[PDB]
């Protein structure tokens, strides 16, 4: 039913980092492949990585390749996304969504990172 | 930059019909279906249409779609002042392993 | 005639045992059917020689033995069995001893041959 | 005291199931047998023996319904097969010299043929009857395309039907019935003993049966149960009634290469005029031998009953219509005429010809039988009927064993069991 | 030396009868051997039952209790077990095979029956 | 006891058992391999039936034949042969003896059949 | 003097071969092949004072068990249609619906021109294939076994879940038993019996770990032909079972297209729900437990300060390198790499594969097909032992590496007929005795 | 006198029976011939016996020849079917390296052919002879298309002749005339008894008869009739004549998929000249050879006939050529060089070489024989003639004619005897009951 995204973002330095979680409730959370998306301010969405429900099958967008590691924990039913070397362009604000092949389903809440001065 | 492209704006109707549409290439669309979702500002966005033409539960009679060759559009036959949203088409793409979105068509009724 | 003697008692019918005994052992896919019909005549022959040969009988029609009968299997008198009614009435009437019987004739064969060594050593 | 002797040639024996073997006198049958029997052959009469004799449950009738099979399916399995044939015809109907019963029963129809090469292609033509082509939608196909291969019979190969012989097999003995009039159950007062059955064509038939053997003095009725109307009655004549049975037509039979050595046989034109196939029963001879069948069916239904003939209930030709195999065509007879009397000159029966057989039950075989060259004349004997009952009697046919169990009802197979014991005066 | 009597004369051929003897019962060609099998098992057999029936089981020499018919054979002893072979033996008396069989079977028929007369006494 | 259950038991007391071993003998791709081992167990009855035969122990289980031992085949005591030791044992030490053993049987029976004719001629 | 007496019905045997014949207690080939009833009662004799020889690696029972199977799977699809007409060239793209992330490009969805009733019309269907049955020609495709061999679809109608059979002398033979318990396959056995027939064998082809075979009486046991010769396989045999429950987690649904006269094909259509990874399901604890007793009895060959380590296979076709399972009419190749990453001094959740066309005895000629089966598919079975074998030896390392090689179908049945042996019997022969035969 | 009954008694009845196969320490004679003889043969002469043998109503060549033709079909049975290959062909010539005798003897044929997938197709070319070959009317097709199915011999099956042995069933016993100078039939004074006859080679010829058996002291002449022309008449040499044949070309082969796991195995180029196959026949052993058998005929024509050697009438090849299968590949021979002489350095024989082969006489099926790589050299001795006759002189012709000839020839020793164990004499001896 829900995400209850976590704030764990928040206002980070350039250079820093930020590391964002996610649970489930009312989602056998074992069960569903999961994904990031983000939506930078006055602009449209994109995907930025996706992992599997086994945790096996790990993808990333190019822009995010190296400095962001996804990872689920599967008992807690939740999921986190480890970001390093933020960058001013990293701005936006972070969807946790449930996804099946080719479509994304259950979004939810979001939360806003910053990184400035 | 999107890997999808789109209009950026629809806000030329008023009168229940207007089309959104969207395109890429064979290794995006033509090859996989379209999804379309509508966003409301200060939200998160919600599915209307998944895998080409199906409709998400809690969706109305008043949208429709398809997908044709490397490209796909979203029917709108409501158009009442509720349908005011951010519309954005996407879809699994094969070179870059993910599920991508087009930059967004900004819809007001008129 | 061959079963010529089922009418005639069976004293009577002890008359021609022969007759009955030298009647008995007498590609595609139908080689099959006739080697099996051919190879079941030679196992049944042979099963019943063996048999004779266990309890000492191999090579007689008539193999007179030293087991007594056992009244309770049959209680007719000599009359009645050897005349007033025939082999198949006979059959049936001691169906169900058939197995002791036999067992009783291996065991006497036993102790005859033992029997006999012992007395050629002396 | 009196000790056990032990008795080896006893004459005594046990109900059994065995193997018989075939014996008689390219026909298929004579290849079967390959022994040479009737050597002036002997019977032994058994005085004082009763046996117990159930033609319905005799295993030698399970034996003649699975010999005929084998020996089909090893007849045509060496034959070409029709699969080039199952193409789209293109088909109209034939009009040269046509009686009016005949009007759309005969169809000419023209296809692509493969050739001796691969490459090419051939158009021919060939003419069928219409129960063996089924519309498309002038457009036709072959009725078998949609379940099962066709297989051609090999134009050598004949099954007219020689009488055959069951022999047993050492250690076994078949006892014979002479009993007259018996029923086919329950105890047999006189019987012999055999070396092997007389001869019995093995004929198939539905409806009625041809070329049996004739019942000893009056008309013969035996039936499983008889109060169960569920179950088949036979009945045996005491008199043939002769049946003549004819093709009335000229067909030409041409030979089309298919393949490499592989030969369709196909029917060609018609010379004279195209008439249908009937069979003349004796008008004269069918009532009175029918009236014999009627005053022995009523010890069982009673003298104030009425006993009605009436015709099939209809669905397949097999199950429907007379079923007659003679001169290498198949004759689908529809029999109406003989069975509409109550019972308080000649009569015509019209007769079909099919050329794709489905001649066993079975789903995915079938046989095309290649035409017969010339005109075709049969004569043959009826000997009996296979009816059902609802009092109603209908032709109802329906099992192929029904035709041989009526020969095989006098005959039993039993085992001999030459070792025994029993009690006297000696002792070893 | 199986065959190797063929030439001597009947007496001295009669001396070593377990040569001959110890001879005998010694996919499309599945089954022509299983015949092969199968026929050497039968003819073997039914030389023994015929023995047995005469009384002659378990012996290659088997005296009789049936006299020589003259008309079968009028030829002296001494022309017989001498200065002739089986094979021309064979030949001279192969017409009455059958007969001679015959009367063995039925001598041994009346002698089981008489034995077991005697042995109620 | 079993079909096999004396072959602890020593030679003499397993002589007990003969009837027990003796009777248990003579008991399309499969249709040859089963042919084949039907075949095969009445060649080899037959085999062992035709020696006795030839030897003059037909239709015994104990034939004592007139053929006297040789202690170069074997010197052991008589009572370490019938007791204090098994068949399993005697066959391997007999083992390269056999042909000889079953030559001379051969040839004691046929110079008996011969004594016999011309006893009976006389 | 002494006098040669002849007995007959001695009991004594020789090591012999022979064919046995098969019995047993629907459309199963088993069940119609070992159509000889049972032994209803099958007695056992107990030879007191009988000590007998065994050597399983040299026991020809197991040639027979193999070459038998082999008969019976062939004579099966002998009469099946050939889907020769299927060799064509397929354009294929992927299963899209709803495809979870770890099975995206396993299955594919290809369409052909395949011939009617009619030999003058053509179709156009479509079916699915898996990855593994179909390779790229350079969208177009070929089945994968086009330039090698005929494939033949396996009947719908034949089951060959495996039954339980037991095997049984011919007249005039026997079956020696071994009863001595902890009996390492070799040697003298000093407690035998006397069979008729064999216990029940399930005959159950794998290649890794053993499945549904006998448990070990008492304590693991370990034997191999060599033990010290790394060239050679160990066999491990567990006194306790381990649970393991695999499922391929979908909703087929088979359709039928006829290819000629009254020849049907028997595709894979779409799939209802989810598509998702087919799996294996192994006890944590259990697999720690029996894999520690196996340690415990290795160490008795190797050394009891002597480091155990178990580790994957090494690699090539999925025939050795997985553990390849036959069940619910579904080939599976499980990765199994997960049940062997330990040192030696909950649950796992094994992912599988499925492959449609199988070369399944190796041999070249012909390939089987076998069609889908319809709805979702649930198995549970037994884990009874495991095929191991030693990558080189503590020799200079006081480690050494265990892996599932696998490697021969014959190893899952030579672990139940280790304790058989046949033998001849020889009623014959002679003894001196103080008797003459009087003349 | 009274009767006694004898069992094991030597005596014989002529008996017709199955015959096993056994042979000595990829091959079918090797794979059918499972039981391996005994190295001692048991050679038991019968002193004082005579037996009557005919070598021409002995059924054993009878078996030998459905045995034959039995295991042939069996080994082709699991091979490839050529169907594919019954199509046009374009053919030319080969004309690369043609000497003046091969001048269009070999044709150079292109055709489209079937793939693994059957939506593909290919062009592919391969080389025929021209007398497997035929116009259609540079249209061409195989000679079998109208008349037989063609199965392509699989290239591992070896059918080289192995001497075969046969051997009686129990009860049974071959004996063997011993006789030297026994001319097929009548009474033979001098046998013996043997369970397996001597090797033969299962050796399949026409007209000439190859690598028999010789005479053991001079040239025999043996015929059913002799006088009536009906009949053939055999000749067997006591020495024999070498021949060396060969295919003076260096063939290869390829490989061509007509279907899945289906191979279809082709005549590729010639490598170097391209020359006529042939067989050389020493010049003053043949005449010699030719002399000791004139010598011998004249004993049923008279001293003052002259006997002339002719080649043969003419007729398909498998009858009016020699013929031999060696090296794998099928020789027919003109012979004619052999065959001219009235009669009051070598010999070259020229040969052709055919793939197609109806190898039988039988309608249904012939087999294409696939090519052998390299170049075939063969050595074989001529051990006899099978000849034809037909004023002052007599006419004689290698006709060849009848398969099995090639067979009684080394069968006319051997008959087959059943035995009979049981009979009866009388004697001074009563049964004492
Ligand atoms: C293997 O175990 C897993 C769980 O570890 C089973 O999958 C489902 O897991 C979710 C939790 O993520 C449960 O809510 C479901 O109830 C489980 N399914 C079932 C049927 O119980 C998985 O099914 C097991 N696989 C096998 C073959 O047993
Ligand atoms: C076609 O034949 C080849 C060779 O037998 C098969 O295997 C391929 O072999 C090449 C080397 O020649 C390798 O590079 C490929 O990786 C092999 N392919 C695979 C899948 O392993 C090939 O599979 C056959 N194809 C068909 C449809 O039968
Ligand atoms: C693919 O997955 C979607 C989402 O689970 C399925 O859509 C649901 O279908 C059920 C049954 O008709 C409805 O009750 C739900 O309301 C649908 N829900 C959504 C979008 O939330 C869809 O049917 C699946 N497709 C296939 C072929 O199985
Ligand atoms: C086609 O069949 C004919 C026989 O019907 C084969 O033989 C030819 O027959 C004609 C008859 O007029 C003769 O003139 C020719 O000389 C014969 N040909 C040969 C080579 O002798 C003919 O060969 C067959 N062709 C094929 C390809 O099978
Ligand atoms: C049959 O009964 C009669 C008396 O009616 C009797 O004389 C005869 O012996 C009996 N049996 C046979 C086989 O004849
Ligand atoms: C059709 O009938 C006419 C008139 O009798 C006849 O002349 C003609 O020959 C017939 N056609 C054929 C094919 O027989
Ligand atoms: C043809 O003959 C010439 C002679 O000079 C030779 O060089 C050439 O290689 C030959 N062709 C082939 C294919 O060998």
């Amino acid at each position: 039913e829900v995400q209850l995204q976590e704030s764990g973002g928040g206002l980070a330095q350039p250079g820093g980092s930020l590391r964002l979680t996610c649970e489930a409730s009312g989602f056998t959370f074992g069960r569903d492949d999961m994904a990031w998306v983000r939506q930078a301010l006055g602009k449209g969405l994109e995907w930025v990585s996706s992992i599997s429900n086994s945790g096996n099958t790990i993808y990333y967008a190019d822009p995010v390749k190296g400095r962001f590691s996804i990872s689920r924990d599967n008992a807690k039913n939740s999921l986190s996304l480890q970001m390093n070397s933020l960058k001013i362009e990293d701005t936006a604000v972070y969807f946790c969504t449930r996804t099946l092949g080719d479509y994304y389903l259950d979004w939810g809440q979001g939360v806003q990172v910053t990184v400035s001065s | 930059q999107a890997g999808l492209t789109q209009p950026p704006s629809a806000s030329e109707a008023a009168g229940k019909s207007v089309t959104i549409s969207c395109s890429g290439s064979s290794a995006n669309i033509g090859s996989t279906s379209v999804s379309w979702y509508q966003q409301l500002p200060g939200t998160a966005p919600k599915l209307l249409i998944y895998y080409n033409d199906q409709r998400a539960s809690g969706v109305s009679d008043r949208f429709s779609g398809s997908k044709s060759g490397t490209s796909a559009s979203l029917a709108i036959s409501g158009l009442q002042t509720e349908d005011e949203a951010d519309y954005y088409c996407a879809a699994w793409d094969d070179n870059l392993s993910g599920r991508i979105f087009g930059g967004g068509t900004r819809l007001t009724v008129l | 005639g061959f079963l010529g003697a089922a009418g005639s008692t069976m004293g009577a019918a002890s008359m021609t045992l022969t007759v009955q005994a030298r009647n008995l052992l007498s590609l595609t896919v139908w080689g099959i059917k006739q080697l099996q019909a051919r190879v079941l005549a030679v196992e049944r022959y042979l099963r019943d020689q063996q048999l004779l040969g266990i309890w000492g009988c191999s090579g007689k029609l008539i193999c007179c033995t030293n087991v007594p009968w056992n009244s309770s299997w049959s209680n007719r008198n000599l009359s009645e069995i050897w005349d007033n009614m025939t082999w198949l009435q006979w059959d049936k009437e001691i169906s169900n001893y058939t197995q002791i019987i036999y067992g009783l004739l291996e065991e006497s064969q036993n102790q005859q041959e033992k029997n006999e060594q012992d007395l050629l050593a002396l | 005291n009196l000790w056990v002797t032990v008795y080896y040639g006893v004459p005594v024996w046990k109900d059994a199931e065995t193997t018989l073997f075939c014996a008689s006198d390219h026909n298929v049958w004579a290849t079967h047998c390959c022994v040479p029997t009737d050597p002036n052959p002997q019977e032994i009469h058994l005085e004082n023996v009763t046996e117990e004799f159930n033609m319905w449950k005799n295993n030698m009738v399970e034996q003649m319904h699975t010999d005929i099979i084998s020996l089909w399916d090893q007849s045509l399995k060496p034959c070409v097969k029709l699969t080039p044939l199952c193409v789209t015809l293109q088909c109209t109907n034939v009009t040269n010299n046509i009686t009016d019963d005949m009007r759309g029963e005969l169809k000419n129809c023209s296809f692509n043929m493969t050739t001796e090469l691969r490459d090419k292609k051939q158009k021919v033509y060939s003419l069928f009857y219409r129960l063996d082509v089924v519309q498309i939608n002038k457009e036709y196909r072959l009725i078998n395309c949609n379940t099962s291969a066709i297989t051609q019979a090999c134009p050598k190969v004949s099954f007219e039907p020689i009488p055959i012989h069951y022999c047993a097999p050492a250690g076994f003995a078949i006892l014979k019935c002479k009993d007259k009039k018996f029923n086919g159950t329950g105890p047999c007062p006189s019987v012999s003993t055999v070396q092997c059955t007389h001869g019995i064509k093995p004929v198939v038939s539905t409806q009625l049966l041809l070329n049996g053997s004739l019942a000893e003095e009056e008309v013969m009725i035996r039936s499983e149960n008889i109060t169960n109307n569920a179950k088949n009655i036979l009945v045996q004549f005491n008199t043939p009634v002769q049946i003549n049975c004819t093709r009335p037509n000229n067909n030409t039979r041409k030979s089309i290469r298919i393949g490499p050595g592989q030969w369709f046989y196909a029917t060609g034109d018609i010379i004279g005029d195209i008439r249908q196939a009937h069979c003349n029963v004796s008008k004269a001879t069918w009532n009175e031998t029918l009236g014999k069948v009627v005053k022995q069916l009523r010890k069982h239904f009673g003298n104030n009953t009425i006993i009605r003939f009436a015709n099939s209930s209809g669905g397949d030709l097999e199950v429907t219509t007379h079923s007659f195999n003679c001169g290498g065509e198949f004759f689908y007879c529809n029999t109406s005429g003989l069975f509409n009397s109550t019972w308080i000159d000649s009569i015509t029966l019209p007769c079909r010809i099919k050329q794709i057989i489905n001649m066993w039950q079975r789903i995915g075989q079938a046989m095309y039988a290649p035409p017969i060259q010339g005109v075709i004349r049969c004569v043959s004997n009826i000997t009996g009927l296979i009816l059902t009952r609802d009092e109603t009697f209908r032709p109802g046919g329906g099992d192929m064993r029904d035709n041989w169990r009526s020969e095989l009802y006098k005959y039993k197979v039993v085992k001999i069991e030459p070792l025994g014991v029993a009690p006297t005066r000696c002792k070893r």
